[PDB]
């Protein structure tokens, strides 16, 4: 019979009627199950040994997706469905979260012999990329509310991510001055929905699936890892003291978030090379975060 | 009436004691001595009060459990229980032929099994007679061949009439409601009736 | 939104005829909740042809009779008899699988309800496809 | 639930067989699923035992159909201790992996059929699977 | 049969053996533990024992079959010693490492039968496995 | 302890040789099988009487009572 | 349980007269928890015998020279006198146990109960087995 | 139900008497809570013996000398005196242990109690057994 090898999977994601197949994917993971209400009825009368348990719910599903960067920025959607507003081809941060509800999609894990898997009422829960000394990829994380199997899905022939970007050692500024020994630069961005389960006393006899969530809220969050460096004796430029308002970029050469005013505090560990570690947030008033997305030439 | 149960409706086990509490109901006027002495009247009758708690129910046992307590509720008869962990069988027999000779009051009776009963009624176990409904409790027990001493907690109710049988099995409480006034159930999203619990008391 | 189901896999039994029926029903989402009212079958006709092979000149193992039992209800039946069952068993390939011997592909099969009539546009709707395969029997 | 037609007959060596089907219809829309047994009305049950799938095959034996108690849905497939010796005898040599004493023999199928009730031939199949004949040691 | 049911005798070699069965038929849809005795009236089991399993083996022992209790359904199976004496005699020299008293002799049935008038044949096979021989010293 | 009890007659013979695991519905097999691990437990409790009767000595637990039994598989 | 339960193990101590008592109990667990009767044990023979080996040709060491206490209360008494166990010990293995060097392999042994008497109802059974070990001893 | 401890391991010091009293107690458990009462040792003898070796031919080190010191609270006191301490200290082997070269193996010993009449059985019974060590003492 047919089995199914991850290797040889597509994965579409279904927005606005239109297939985005997103190529390039390093590795997926994801899981289904159900919920149980299993009680067991121990009496004076029978003091039992055999459980009630009745399949009710149909537990969220954690897809995680594994993207390298390519030239068509088919992966900048994900800032859009996550939140972020738009123009041209950089990603703000608003001030304020849009809507209540976050944007809702549905997503297809295609495989040969017309076998599928079919997440329903997904939403873009995390992206977290790290710039490194190694190839820069994101790892996104959607949360599905149903699940299902289907014999015919839709297939994106047409969109579809190019070729990968080519590497490009990443480099911290402050203005234009650059921050010296940069170690590894990871940047976290998150829409934090939470679901809210509705299961009544209709939907007795019958699996429930979660259809509905809301924003707690959106951040966006970066760690910098730097090497202990002092170029003066009690420098002024270069110490352990907190920053409230600072303006940072963590700069490539095919992105670039800015943080027009940060607050960053430092933590050293004297390992075998001193190390120091920033951790990067927006002010409150600072303006919105951006997120660059430069394909070829900036 | 009967309060359903397992036994009397083996197709709901969900009915039965999830847990039962068998209060001890004894008003007494007790008065404490300046001296240290403490005296106590009894006076007002004795009553064994049960207090019985159910797991999760489903729809249906729920159904049949509320039918059979509002049909209690609409005919105003007594509703009898059976307590499962008295129901042990120590007494085997037919106690027809069994005389309890007239002109016996309190905690002492005397029976006189004609050497009919096979098995010995070891204390703690519960105890009926035939014409009334009160239930006692067997406290010591003390044989000499045929002829049986049992001594019950509560004094006998009303003095032997010589025609009272004993009832070693099969005993019911003749109780009442005490939780009718406001009885509610709540429905969970998970399809069960949870928390549903009684507060019966025996009644005369 | 959501998506159909366009592809179905048959399952026959040998020696025994096969009857498959659909029903098709209106549907609208609304203020009002989901309102379905059947769709009247009147000059609907459907067609169903059963091949050994997608490629081109694949080989006819058989055809499907047509029928439609209520036209009020929406319902139309796809079946075939059991001469016909007999005629896909005989030409089904003879490759076996375990874990269940009985089971063997007997080929592809489409399925088109069309509306032709003279004020009726010349249309064609192909509602299902897959494949099609047979549970051998011995009795018979 | 779904579909279970597919179970395995182990019939005795030197022993008469007789299967006791007691057919009913479960409903699982309310919560106790209903017990209504099917009435047996213009039924008939065919059976044969043959060995392999394959066209042509010959036939090993074939089930003799008892129809009793209609009313309550039960019914009875059989086959005389003739039969039974009929089909130990063309057994394969080869012994079961799980019991060494069963044999494959064949494979099987009945066929419940309405003979115009409402003029319609409505027969599908009930059950299916291999045959395994136990060797006995008594005779 | 009962394939699943498969039990292993154990006769004790120097000693007459014996085993009794109860055929007792039970309903606990109505309340636990309703069980009743089956009427044995005019049943008569029989068994043998064969070194192999297969057809051509010699025969060990047949057993000596009784109904102790008719209509209480109190069944026996069992042989003297000297058909003891025989199957010791019989069984194989392979004792276990471990289990050094046990000899394996051959497999046996045994098959209940009504022989009523105003019936048919009704031959049924209740055990099945193997007869084990524990070595004894005594004598 | 300084004496014991030995079980010279009562022991284990020879492991049995292994055998492919198989799991079936009725009488049809479920395939593709990797590993079927069945679970059974009697999930009892002791019942602590530690009481001041037993103050200046060890106290070792001695009764207990069972929550509950089941059987378990996971495939 | 098959054998399990009617198999202990005797260890006879050098230089020591021997004796095991018995005390039959018919024990009712099925019917009712904690119901047990003592068997009449009137005409009710005991006889056992050791033997080296389990092979056809056997020496016997050794017999225990049964009897019966109490006719009733089931109580009866298996034993044998020094001279037997002098003899044991000296035709035993060599061999020492390992966990306890005082114990070595004497050989193997049963019990059987005959029940005879005037009701035909003259059965046998085998109500003891296992292995029979010597304990040495200094003391002598 | 419990275990029985019958091997005891002595402990003897050179130049110095050895002393150990055994008490004997009847034990009960029944509905009334343990009874015990002392075992009256009438007509009850004790005799132990040392060897260096389990195996036969063992040569004999010692001999223990045995006594009753009362009846009725049913004690017996097993020892030997100073100079048989001397004469196992002569024969113990020469193999020291570091950690604690004062403790030698001496041996083996046993103690059999018997009741012997003309009206007792002849009944004898191993209450211990063990081996015997010797602290070597330098004083004296």
């Amino acid at each position: 019979m047919f089995y199914s090898l991850m290797r040889e999977s597509k994965i579409v994601i279904e927005y606005d009627g239109r297939g985005y197949h997103f190529d390039a994917l390093s590795n997926y993971d994801a899981s289904t199950s159900f919920q149980e209400f299993k009680t067991l009825r121990r009496t004076i009368h029978n003091r039992t040994n055999y459980a009630d348990s009745i399949i009710n719910a149909q537990d969220p599903s954690s897809i995680s997706l594994a993207i390298n960067f390519s030239t068509t920025l088919i992966e900048s959607n994900f800032f859009d469905w996550m939140g972020f507003t738009r123009e041209g081809n950089s990603l703000f941060l608003p001030r304020n979260t849009p809507n209540i509800e976050p944007i809702m999609f549905n997503m297809y894990i295609i495989n040969h012999n017309n076998s599928c898997i079919y997440f329903e009422n997904c939403y873009v829960s995390t992206v977290d990329f790290s710039l490194d000394k190694s190839i820069p990829i994101l790892n996104v994380g959607i949360e599905s509310g149903k699940f299902s199997e289907v014999s015919t899905f839709r297939d994106g022939y047409t969109i579809t991510q190019g070729e990968v970007l080519p590497y490009s050692a990443p480099a911290v500024y402050t203005n234009s001055s650059p921050l010296p020994a940069l170690i590894s630069a990871s940047m976290s961005f998150q829409q934090q929905c939470s679901w809210r389960e509705d299961r009544n006393i209709f939907d007795i006899n019958k699996i429930y699936t979660n259809k509905r969530a809301y924003v707690n809220e959106m951040n966006a969050s970066a760690t910098l890892a730097f090497y202990y460096v002092k170029r003066l004796v009690g420098d002024k430029f270069l110490n352990l003291d907190p920053e409230t308002r600072t303006p940072l970029i963590i700069k490539n050469k095919y992105v670039s978030i800015t943080f027009p005013l940060a607050r960053i505090s430092k933590r050293l560990n004297f390992s075998d090379l001193y190390q120091v570690e920033y951790d990067v947030i927006p002010t409150a008033d600072s303006d919105p975060v951006e997120i660059n997305f430069f394909g070829e030439r900036k | 009436m009967r309060l359903p149960d397992p036994y009397t409706n083996p197709e709901y086990p969900g009915l039965g004691f999830e847990s039962v509490n068998l209060v001890d109901n004894d008003p007494m006027i007790r008065d404490e001595l300046p001296n240290g002495k403490v005296k106590e009247v009894k006076i007002s009758a004795q009553y064994w009060g049960i207090n019985i708690s159910y797991p999760e129910l489903f729809p249906d046992e729920y159904a049949f459990l509320d039918s059979r307590l509002l049909e209690y509720k609409r005919t105003g008869d007594y509703l009898d229980v059976l307590l499962p962990q008295y129901e042990a069988f120590r007494v085997r027999g037919d106690t027809k032929s069994v005389t309890i000779p007239a002109g016996q009051k309190g905690s002492q009776i005397i029976l006189n099994t004609n050497g009919t009963l096979t098995g010995q009624p070891k204390a703690g176990d519960l105890f009926k007679l035939s014409t009334h409904p009160k239930v006692y409790k067997i406290t010591n027990f003390s044989s000499s061949g045929n002829v049986w001493n049992i001594s019950l907690y509560p004094d006998l109710f009303i003095t032997t009439t010589g025609s009272e049988k004993p009832v070693f099995n099969g005993i019911l409480f003749r109780t009442k409601l005490m939780n009718g006034d406001s009885f509610g159930s709540t429905l969970n999203n998970n399809g069960t009736y949870s928390g549903i619990s009684l507060s019966l008391r025996e009644s005369l | 939104m959501s998506t159909e189901n366009r592809v179905i896999d048959l399952v026959v039994d040998e020696n025994v005829p096969y009857g498959l029926l659909m029903q098709f029903m209106d549907v609208d989402d609304s203020v009002y909740p989901s309102t379905s009212k059947p769709v009247d079958l009147t000059d609907f006709s459907l067609r169903g042809s059963i091949k050994s092979s997608l490629e081109d000149g694949a080989e006819t193992v058989a055809s499907f009779t047509t029928a439609i039992v209520d036209a009020a209800q929406g319902v139309a039946s796809i079946s075939l008899p059991v001469s016909a069952v007999t005629t896909i068993a005989s030409k089904a390939s003879k490759e076996r699988d375990r874990y269940n011997p009985r089971q063997r592909l007997a080929g592809y099969y489409d399925v088109i309800i069309t509306r032709t009539a003279v004020g009726s546009a010349a249309s064609s709707f192909r509602i299902m496809e897959g494949k099609v395969y047979i549970s051998d029997g011995v009795t018979q």
